[PDB]
């Protein structure tokens, strides 16, 4: 477990679980206010 | 003042350590042309992390 | 007539210039003064 | 308007846009029929593109002679979702990013072995760190104002 | 051809000497380091200019510095 | 030395192909001869240039020469809008029949047309006859000789001129600037208001009757007078037909503003003026430095005592005088720099306020002038920076400059340097950013999701000036304002005509799709001089190699170890640059022939939607006016576009060999000769024939510089087919 | 010989006459120049924006191009009489 | 092995292959689909068989038919 | 139009700045 | 070039719809015998023309394309 967790930790790891989140979190945003030029 | 495991700052412009702090290891006493070895925690281009640089070229740092 | 020079000086400056020109820098560039 | 631009409400172009849009829509779907999965998908399609430019038409965006939005961005508070509001977000979130960077890399800078810190990084204090950069702005500011932020010419620099 | 210099800051480590293809340096007695010796250029006329030496030494600056000039065809490795 | 390159024994002492090469590519670099002194090398360098005097001279005389003897100058003198203006003849002996009808169109011979404007140039200045214009090339050819005695006079002994005599910087510059300059102004107003003003208005005024014929009718009396306004009433009416005396007024000195009605150009009158003005401002600029009178200023003193009193600065301009009097590298940065902001500004400012008659109606001939000088400023611009950087490495006194202005700039290079990268980044990110952003959208069907800002701030400068579609009632634009009150009875009237009419290129109307591509220029401009201020400022030093300054401006590496040195000296920064300054120059270029096309052909709309994304530039540009090229010769004919149309495909292969000089480099073909050797020896019969030169790769110097040159070149040309074929295949 | 350092020039630096001139009068004559620069503006401002009668350029005067150069003159002496004054003349 | 596993999936989950085997001539392939995030759905096709989606061109409709599969089920 | 003479008047000028050129050249050698 | 001979070749002298009767309209009309054998042949009647598809692409399910296009370009 804990040398999993390392290498969970490692750097190239780390970045994938990130970008993925971010890029899940702005496409769930535009899924639901989708079409914003503006903040209105 | 320059002395086994002073910390000191390079003056040579040419080193990749000037104007950096880096740790005497060894001063030889036999006259020498560059008396100090200085050894630092970052390599250079070539991959080296020591030197040795005459007393004047370094300035104790405290 | 100045209508026939078009003829008589082209011929000569694309090919019998260039070629002289070429041979003579050669002759210097290979001649050791 | 400012430079000669016309409100969308009011632009002919920016409705004439709307029209076309949603009939090409509509004429694809006339050959799928009914319930037909196809069909309504693309009758789902048209309602957000009407929605859309309805949107924009309640919204203080001012169009052109082609009908498209155009944006004004000189300062004008009038017009200030098109880019002064988007833009304090873009640097409350960018400051947070490089400031909690920073603390982390000169905090774990003091560490056993500072760079496998680096290539594998120390979650629970990443987070901690990360957690504490929601008020990067006055932190910094103390920064600089204590001379911990800026450098005194003890860094290296080139032979000439 | 080339010229070939070494300078003060010389450790006397050989390795300079150990990789040049061609015979240029040599280690030469001196009283300036603890080790007792500096590399010499008595051959430069056979130095290609592969500046394996400058890749070899330890100091850090180069204490030998090759600087590439003239060609021959010696230096310029033609066995045509 | 004994060998071809006698400025030099080691290259002569070389036994391979290389002295040859090198030879020919270090002719002109005088101060690394063997045996350069001082004295000696600037009085070749003025010999020098009495030479280049001649070419140029003999260039402009056979221009003239040609158009007399194979042009029809004088037929489109008499209907310029329904000729087209020729250039030489052609006498290919390659020609097919059909060829020789397809070129020999509209004339009775094969013939090329001109896109230099000479043709308006010469109308406007008051050439009329091919007789006048062969006088003119005889008069230069006369002078150009004038000039090659002169060369050969001041190499002579007694002849040469001393060193001091090439350091008086204070009596150069009083008489270049009052003489040169000033002078040459008022000699050319003279010009203009005895000859070109009365042509204009239908009156021959030569060398056969300028002594009888008075330019105005009251004298110049009014002159010593001081009634000057005399010489300003009675302007031509704007029913005045050019080259006629319907419509014509007396006027010679007058400040109208705008352009005739009918040529489209700016008033002869105004133009007259305007060289009196300058020259007089010449004239008394050039009585401000000491010569021998005891009057005058000395420009060491000024440059001294300039030293912020704060300390901001350092201690000032200390010390750049011995530098700049006594290095020829930092001067010809400096002019460089200066005549390629000049050669940028004739550009902008020749297309907007058209100086020369019916020149507006040309098209193609507008579009190559500005391409031109736009290409040459760009090349000027790269040399005063790389002659910046020579300077640093060669001449740059580091004792001598202490604490000075240059040396301090120096010290902050790493600023300087870092905070152009963040720059360039900002400006490259988001500038590609939105043009990916409305690509996208556009392509997905949503064109009103687009990222588009108009450019409020040129915008209120134009309204600032007086246009008025935009609506900002400021300055010029309105009628409270006490600048309107002020021009309102000098120029303005004349000059808010022509602002705010839409048929003029004077300020174009702007939009959103002019906004992206104005910051596109700007990334150009800043990453082209972040690759040449850091070569400069890194030229005698760096962190990898302290020592640059030892090896010179130009070496091939440091070698393999350090981590790898390619492309570490200075040279190669100049190198690096040169693609980057190609492709701003396109970009500029680019925009300003399509927008003008679109203006031109009368759909100014799709500049305006098109514009806003890339895939707009390839298609509705490049694709689109790129057919008439591309059909210049067809499996079904030919026609006068075949030469650009060859010339296109031509420009591409020389692009694309260059190529293989920059991606391939010497180890390998290296190898590969030394096997051609061995075949050559082993083979028999041509045994017989043996080099005297051993046969080697080029180096690696020399190969960045050949591909360089092809891609410059292939560059230039397909550029150059296009914007020619492109548009007189459509508009002419 | 230019060259100075400090919070002041030297007289030497403000030519060989004036460098001999007292600091009031300098400040009078900048006073003079700036006041006749501007009268020249006023007054060919109303030219210029007088109804017509500026026909052929009318507006220029002698007189006024001449007053008009006292205001880079008046730029000149002030600073020059700051100079003395700091000098102690 | 996964990737050819995938294949056959989304043949039988995304595609109208029953479709085209019933009218080969006029159907076009299709065997992948994009979901309606930001306008990409442009990029679903009126392939045909009431079916919107990618145009595939890898050829797996043909080779299946040659094998004999007829049903989305094998 | 220029005639004949003219054209050859204008070549002789040339041959006339040619031998000149070549003696600068060759005085910058 | 390989590639590119195939689908010149192939669209010019095989490729097409033929009537009920014998009539052969291939995709590009034969121009291959006359038009490839000169280089501004292959970049008028192949590159320029063929590719009025991509470029044309925006606004359409094949709008993918025209984005990679101008992708890999960059
Ligand atoms: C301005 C320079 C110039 C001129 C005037 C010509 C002229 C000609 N070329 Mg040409 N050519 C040139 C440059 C030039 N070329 C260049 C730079 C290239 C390289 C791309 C070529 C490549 C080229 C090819 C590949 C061919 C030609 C051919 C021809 C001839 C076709 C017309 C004809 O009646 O052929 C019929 C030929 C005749 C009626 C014979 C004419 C008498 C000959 C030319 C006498 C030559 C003697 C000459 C003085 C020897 C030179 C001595 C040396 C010291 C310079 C014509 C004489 C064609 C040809 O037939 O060549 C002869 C041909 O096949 N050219
Ligand atoms: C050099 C370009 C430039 C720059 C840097 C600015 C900067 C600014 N403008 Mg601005 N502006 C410009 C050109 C520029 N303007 C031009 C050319 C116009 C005319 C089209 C305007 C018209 C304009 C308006 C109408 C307003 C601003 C305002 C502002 C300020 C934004 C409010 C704030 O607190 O921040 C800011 C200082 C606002 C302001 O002053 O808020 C108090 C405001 O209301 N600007
Ligand atoms: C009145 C006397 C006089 C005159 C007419 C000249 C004339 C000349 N001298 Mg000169 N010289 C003089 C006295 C004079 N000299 C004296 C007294 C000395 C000894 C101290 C010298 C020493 C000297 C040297 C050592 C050299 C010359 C050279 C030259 C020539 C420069 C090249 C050329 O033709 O450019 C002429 C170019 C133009 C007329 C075009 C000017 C274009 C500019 C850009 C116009 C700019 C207008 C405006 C500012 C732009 C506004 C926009 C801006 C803000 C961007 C030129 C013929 C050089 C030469 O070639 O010698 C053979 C040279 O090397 N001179
Ligand atoms: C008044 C302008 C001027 C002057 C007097 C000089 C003078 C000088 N420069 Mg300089 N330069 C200039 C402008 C100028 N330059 C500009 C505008 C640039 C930017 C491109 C440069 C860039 C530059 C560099 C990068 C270097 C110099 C160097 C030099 C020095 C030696 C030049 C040499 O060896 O050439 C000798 C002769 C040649 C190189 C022959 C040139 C052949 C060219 C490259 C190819 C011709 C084009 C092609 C053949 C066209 C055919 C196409 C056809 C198929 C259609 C010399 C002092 C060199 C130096 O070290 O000085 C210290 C050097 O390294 N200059
Ligand atoms: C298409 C060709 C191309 C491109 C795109 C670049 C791009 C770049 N070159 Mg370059 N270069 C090229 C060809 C190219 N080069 C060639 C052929 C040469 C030979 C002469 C050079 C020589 C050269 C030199 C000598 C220098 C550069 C520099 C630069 C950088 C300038 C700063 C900049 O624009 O930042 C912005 C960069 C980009 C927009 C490009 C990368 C974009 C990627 C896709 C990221 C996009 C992110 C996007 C906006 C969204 C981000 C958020 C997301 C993660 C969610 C940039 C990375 C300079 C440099 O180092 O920069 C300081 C520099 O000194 N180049
Ligand atoms: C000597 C020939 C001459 C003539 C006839 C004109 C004629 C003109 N100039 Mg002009 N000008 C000239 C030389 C000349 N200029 C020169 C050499 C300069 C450079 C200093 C100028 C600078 C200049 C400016 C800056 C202005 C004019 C203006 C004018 C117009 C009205 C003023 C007038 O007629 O003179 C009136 C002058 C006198 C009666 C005597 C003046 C004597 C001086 C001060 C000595 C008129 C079109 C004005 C105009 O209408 O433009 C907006 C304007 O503002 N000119
Ligand atoms: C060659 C293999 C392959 C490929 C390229 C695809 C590609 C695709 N499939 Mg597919 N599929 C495959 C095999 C494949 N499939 C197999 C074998 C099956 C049977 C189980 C399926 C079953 C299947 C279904 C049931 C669906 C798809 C869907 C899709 C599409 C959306 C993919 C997706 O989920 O995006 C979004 C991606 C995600 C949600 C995954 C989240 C991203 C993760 C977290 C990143 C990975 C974390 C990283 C590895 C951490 C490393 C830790 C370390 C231990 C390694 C896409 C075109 C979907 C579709 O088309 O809907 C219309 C859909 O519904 N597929
Ligand atoms: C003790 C005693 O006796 O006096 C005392 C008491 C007293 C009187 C209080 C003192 C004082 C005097 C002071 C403070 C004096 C002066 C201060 C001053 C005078 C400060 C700036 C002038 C700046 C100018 C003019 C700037 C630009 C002028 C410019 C920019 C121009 O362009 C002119 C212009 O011409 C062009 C080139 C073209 C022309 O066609 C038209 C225009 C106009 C456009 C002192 C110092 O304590 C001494
Ligand atoms: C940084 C810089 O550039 O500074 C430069 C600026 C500048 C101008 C170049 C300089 C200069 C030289 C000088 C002296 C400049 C000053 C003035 C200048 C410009 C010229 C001089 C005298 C003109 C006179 C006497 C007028 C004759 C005019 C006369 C006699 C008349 O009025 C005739 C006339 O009356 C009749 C008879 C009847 C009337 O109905 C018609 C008029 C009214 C027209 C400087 C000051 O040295 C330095
Ligand atoms: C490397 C080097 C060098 C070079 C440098 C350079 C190349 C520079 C450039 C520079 C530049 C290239 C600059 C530019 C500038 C510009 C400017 C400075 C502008 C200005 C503007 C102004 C001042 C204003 C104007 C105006 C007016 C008048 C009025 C109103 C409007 C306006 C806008 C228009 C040398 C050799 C020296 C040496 C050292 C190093
Ligand atoms: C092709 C190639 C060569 C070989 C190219 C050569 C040898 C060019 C040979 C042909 C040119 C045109 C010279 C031929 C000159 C004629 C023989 C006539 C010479 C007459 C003299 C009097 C000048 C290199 O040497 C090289 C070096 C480094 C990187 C890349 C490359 C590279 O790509
Ligand atoms: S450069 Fe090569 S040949 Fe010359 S001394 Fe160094 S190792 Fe020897
Ligand atoms: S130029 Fe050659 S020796 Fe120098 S770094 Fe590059 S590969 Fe190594």
């Amino acid at each position: 477990m804990n040398d999993f967790q390392k290498y969970l930790s490692t750097a190239p790891v780390l970045l994938t679980l990130w970008m993925t989140f971010t890029a899940g979190f702005i496409i769930e945003v535009n899924r639901f206010f989708p079409d914003m030029l503006g903040l209105y | 003042m320059i002395d086994r495991n002073s910390k000191v700052r390079i003056l040579r412009k040419e080193s990749y350590w000037f104007n950096q702090i880096g740790t005497v290891a060894t001063v030889d006493q036999s006259g020498i042309r560059y008396p100090a070895v200085v050894r630092f925690e970052s390599v250079n281009y070539a991959g080296t992390n020591t030197n040795n640089f005459a007393l004047d070229e370094l300035v104790e740092v405290k | 007539a100045a209508s026939f020079l078009p003829s008589i000086l082209v011929p000569l400056v694309g090919l019998i210039f260039p070629a002289f020109s070429m041979a003579l820098f050669f002759l210097y560039v290979q001649t050791d003064d | 308007e400012i430079g000669g631009l016309t409100k969308c409400s009011e632009s002919a172009a920016f409705t004439k846009r709307l029209n076309a849009s949603v009939k090409k829509l509509e004429q694809r779907a006339s050959q799928y029929e009914a319930d037909s999965p196809p069909a309504l998908a693309l009758k789902q399609q048209v309602e957000r593109t009407q929605a859309r430019f309805d949107k924009y038409s309640r919204s203080e965006l001012l169009c052109g002679a082609d009908g498209l939005p155009h944006l004004v961005a000189d300062g004008r508070w009038s017009h200030a979702a098109e880019f002064i509001l988007p833009g304090f977000g873009f640097i409350y979130i960018s400051g947070w990013i490089g400031w909690v960077g920073r603390k982390y890399l000169r905090a774990v800078s003091t560490s056993a072995n500072p760079s496998e810190s680096e290539i594998i990084i120390n979650v629970p204090l990443a987070l901690k760190i990360m957690t504490t950069g929601y008020i990067w702005p006055i932190s910094a500011w103390q920064e600089l104002i204590s001379n911990d932020l800026v450098a005194v010419s003890e860094e290296i620099t080139v032979s000439p | 051809s080339h010229t070939v210099k070494i300078y003060d800051t010389c450790i006397g480590c050989t390795q300079c000497v150990r990789a040049c293809p061609t015979d240029v340096l040599e280690m030469v007695p001196w009283d300036g380091c603890k080790s007792g010796q500096i590399a010499s250029s008595p051959r430069v006329e056979d130095c290609v200019g592969c500046k394996r030496c400058e890749t070899a030494c330890p100091t850090d600056f180069l204490s030998v510095r090759v600087y590439l000039g003239a060609e021959t065809t010696r230096s310029l490795g033609l066995a045509y | 030395a004994t060998k071809f390159p006698k400025f030099s024994q080691a290259l002569a002492q070389d036994p391979a192909t290389r002295r040859i090469w090198y030879g020919i590519a270090t002719a002109h670099d005088l101060e690394a001869h063997d045996g350069m002194t001082e004295e000696n090398l600037y009085q070749k360098i003025f010999a020098s240039h009495f030479g280049h005097l001649a070419i140029i001279f003999l260039w402009t005389s056979g221009n003239l020469f040609h158009v007399a003897w194979q042009g029809n100058f004088e037929k489109w003198v008499s209907n310029p809008l329904k000729t087209r203006p020729i250039a030489h003849s052609i006498w290919d002996p390659h020609f097919g029949e059909s060829a020789l009808k397809a070129f020999s169109k509209g004339n009775t011979y094969p013939v090329n047309i001109t896109f230099s404007g000479l043709y308006q140039w010469w109308y406007t200045i008051g050439f009329r006859t091919n007789q006048e214009l062969y006088k003119g090339s005889i008069g230069l050819l006369l002078l150009a000789s004038v000039l090659l005695i002169a060369g050969w006079l001041h190499l002579q002994p007694k002849f040469r001129p001393s060193l001091s005599w090439f350091k008086n910087n204070e009596s150069r510059l009083n008489h270049h600037l009052s003489g040169l300059l000033g002078f040459s102004s008022l000699a050319w107003t003279g010009h203009l208001v005895h000859v070109a003003i009365p042509a204009s208005r239908g009156v021959h005024v030569g060398w056969d009757n300028f002594l009888t014929t008075p330019p105005h009718p009251a004298g110049l009396t009014p002159f010593f007078t001081g009634n000057w306004t005399v010489y300003a009433e009675n302007p031509d009416s704007a029913t005045h037909v050019f080259n006629t005396s319907e419509g014509s007024g007396t006027a010679i000195l007058t400040f109208l503003g705008g352009f005739h009605p009918q040529t489209q150009s700016l008033w002869l009158s105004d133009m007259a003026h305007h060289h009196l003005a300058i020259a007089v401002v010449f004239i008394v600029a050039g009585h401000m430095y000491r010569t021998n009178f005891g009057i005058g200023h000395n420009m060491k003193e000024i440059l001294d005592a300039h030293r912020p009193p704060g300390g901001r600065l350092g201690a000032g301009h200390v010390g750049l005088f011995e530098t700049i009097t006594n290095s020829l590298h930092m001067q010809l940065g400096l002019a460089l720099a200066c005549l390629g902001v000049a050669t940028s500004l004739t550009a902008q400012h020749m297309y907007a306020l058209t100086p020369y008659a019916y020149l507006s109606k040309d098209f193609t001939t507008e579009a190559a002038l500005y391409t031109h000088h736009q290409y040459i400023a760009g090349f000027l611009m790269v040399g005063a920076f790389a002659h910046g950087a020579i300077f640093f490495v060669r001449d740059y006194d580091p004792e001598l400059n202490k604490n000075n202005v240059l040396a301090r700039m120096l010290e902050h290079k790493e600023a300087i340097i870092s905070h152009l990268s963040w720059a360039s980044l900002f400006l490259g990110f988001h500038t590609l950013g939105l043009y990916i952003h409305n690509d996208t959208v556009v392509a997905f069907g949503q064109p009103e999701k687009q990222i588009l800002f108009e450019p409020l701030f040129a915008e209120y400068i134009q309204a600032a000036s007086g246009k008025a579609v935009y609506q900002f009632n400021v300055l010029l634009a309105s009628s409270t304002s006490p600048a309107t009150a002020a021009g309102n009875q000098v120029w303005l009237p004349g000059w808010l005509e022509a602002i705010n009419n839409p048929k003029t290129d004077l300020f174009l109307k702007i939009g959103p799709g002019d906004f992206l591509v104005h910051h596109a220029i700007a990334l150009g401009l800043h990453v082209t001089a972040l690759i040449l201020v850091k070569g400069a400022l890194d030229a005698r030093g760096s962190k990898l190699m302290p020592d640059k300054k030892d090896f010179g401006y130009s070496f091939p590496c440091d070698g393999p170890g350090r981590g790898g040195t390619c492309d570490i000296s200075a040279w190669d920064a100049f190198y690096l640059a040169m693609f980057w300054m190609l492709n701003t120059i396109g970009w500029v270029t680019f925009y300003w022939h399509w927008k003008h096309m679109t203006i031109w052909g009368g759909n100014p709309g799709q500049f305006d939607e098109s514009s806003n994304y890339i895939m707009g530039w390839l298609r509705d540009y490049l694709w689109l006016n790129s057919s008439p090229l591309i059909n210049g010769y067809n499996p079904f004919g030919m026609n006068n576009l075949s030469v650009w149309s060859w010339m296109f495909l031509f420009g591409h292969l020389i692009w694309a060999t260059g190529f293989m000089f920059l991606i391939s480099w010497r180890g390998y073909w290296q190898e590969l000769i030394e096997t051609l050797v061995w075949a050559h020896e082993r083979t028999p019969l041509a045994n017989l024939i043996r080099w005297r030169d051993k046969p080697v790769a080029l180096s690696i110097v020399q190969a960045r510089l050949v591909g360089l040159v092809h891609f410059s070149v292939g560059y230039i040309l397909t550029y150059a087919a296009f914007v020619i074929a492109s548009t007189s295949g459509k508009f002419a | 010989d230019m060259t100075w350092e400090g919070e002041y020039p030297p007289s030497k630096v403000l030519g060989p006459i004036m460098s001999k001139m007292p600091s009031g009068l300098l400040a009078i004559i900048s006073m003079a120049s700036l006041g006749v620069c501007v009268y020249s503006c006023v007054q060919t401002g109303f030219l210029l924006r007088e109804p017509g009668a500026i026909e052929n350029g009318s507006w220029v005067r002698w007189y006024y191009v001449v007053e008009g150069l006292g205001g880079p003159l008046a730029w000149g002496t002030h600073v020059a009489s700051w100079i003395q004054r700091k000098n102690g003349m | 092995f996964l990737w050819i596993s995938g294949m056959h999936f989304h043949g039988a989950y995304f595609s109208n292959y029953s479709a085209w085997l019933t009218d080969p001539i006029s159907i076009k392939q299709s065997s992948q689909v994009v979901w309606p995030i930001v306008g990409q759905e442009i990029l679903n096709a009126d392939v045909g068989g009431n079916f919107q989606g990618i145009q595939t061109t890898s050829g797996w409709f043909q080779m299946w038919r040659a094998e004999g599969i007829t049903s989305e089920v094998e | 139009m220029i005639t004949d003479f003219q054209v050859y008047i204008a070549l002789m000028a040339a041959l006339l700045a040619s031998v000149l050129a070549i003696r600068l050249g060759a005085t910058l050698y | 070039v390989v590639i590119f001979h195939f689908s010149w070749k192939m669209q010019s002298d095989v490729w097409g719809t033929i009537t009920p009767d014998g009539a052969i309209s291939h995709i590009t009309g034969g121009n291959f015998a006359q038009s490839s054998i000169t280089i501004n042949g292959w970049l008028r009647d192949f590159l320029w023309s063929q590719a009025s598809q991509v470029i044309q692409s925006y606004g359409s399910a094949s709008s993918a394309y025209g984005l990679i296009f101008l992708g890999a370009h960059f």
